[PDB]
């Protein structure tokens, strides 16, 4: 199955937060490394995509944009995952370093959406996604926000986009009861990242008040990007309304 | 910006 094969073989490692687990749980010790973390996976985001198959049929600003714009997703989704396979679903296991339990939960001031994390988390679980499902509707997740007033080359994108759908239902092969609950496990990733994405935004704002360092890439797609969406100019593609 | 420098490699 080429492409799976392909998935697979592209799938990033591990990654490090660099957090100094030695030392009190800080706000802002804990959401500085967050942000370290956050611009560490956005690099292996960006190699990861780029070797995507068809990528490079979109238009390279549209390249650009899909993962600006999905990379919140794509990472709220990789990390319920790894929840899941390490700690099932236990606590966060936002890197091998970073491990949330409910005490930094709270200290991040992220209860919430760690809360709606870790319910995503848990449904790898109650869903028994597999491994090669998870892979699949990652890839899928990269395509599934644009701007409301479309991409540069919107074509390039819907065909993608198709093919990415359709390699989702070649996996799964009851098959309508699999995509069904697929399709709303993916969009329900797309309400998480936007909490996130609130976060995040308010968080660069008052940043400087409370001493939490933003990296550069982080705080330019953060100030540029995530507005976009957050004032409603991008939007997920959602299977099932919503 | 930093991002498309990012990509660039
Ligand atoms: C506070 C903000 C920008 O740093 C942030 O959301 N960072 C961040 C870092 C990593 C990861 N992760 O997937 O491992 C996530 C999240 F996707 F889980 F939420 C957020």
């Amino acid at each position: 199955p080429i492409f799976l094969n392909v998935l697979e073989a592209i799938e990033p490692g591990v990654v490090c937060a660099g957090h100094d687990n030695n030392q009190p749980d800080s706000f802002a010790a804990l959401l500085s490394s967050l942000n370290e973390l956050g611009e560490r996976q956005l690099v292996h985001v960006v190699k990861w995509a780029k070797a995507l198959p068809g990528f490079r049929n979109l238009h390279v600003d549209d390249q650009m944009a899909v993962i600006q714009y999905s990379w919140m997703g794509l990472m709220v989704f990789a990390m319920g995952w790894r929840s899941f396979t390490n700690v099932n679903s236990a606590m966060l296991y936002f890197a091998p370093d970073l491990v949330f339990n409910e005490y930094r939960m709270h200290k991040s001031r992220m209860y919430s959406q760690c809360v709606r994390m870790r319910h995503l988390s848990q449904e790898f679980g109650w869903l028994q996604i597999t491994p090669q499902e998870f892979l699949c509707m990652k890839a899928l997740l990269l395509f599934s926000i644009i701007p409301v007033d479309g991409l540069k080359n919107q074509k390039f994108f819907d065909e993608l986009r198709m093919n990415y759908i359709k390699e989702l239902d070649r996996i799964i092969a009851s098959c309508s009861r699999r995509f069904y609950q697929l399709t709303k496990l993916l969009d329900s990733v797309q309400p998480i990242a936007r909490e996130l994405h609130q976060f995040a935004f308010d968080l660069l704002i008052k940043s400087h008040m409370v001493s939490v360092d933003f990296p550069e890439m982080m705080a330019e797609i953060i100030s540029v990007q995530v507005p976009k969406i957050l004032s409603g100019k991008v939007k997920p593609i959602y299977f099932h309304t919503q | 910006g930093a991002f498309q420098n990012l990509f660039q490699s």
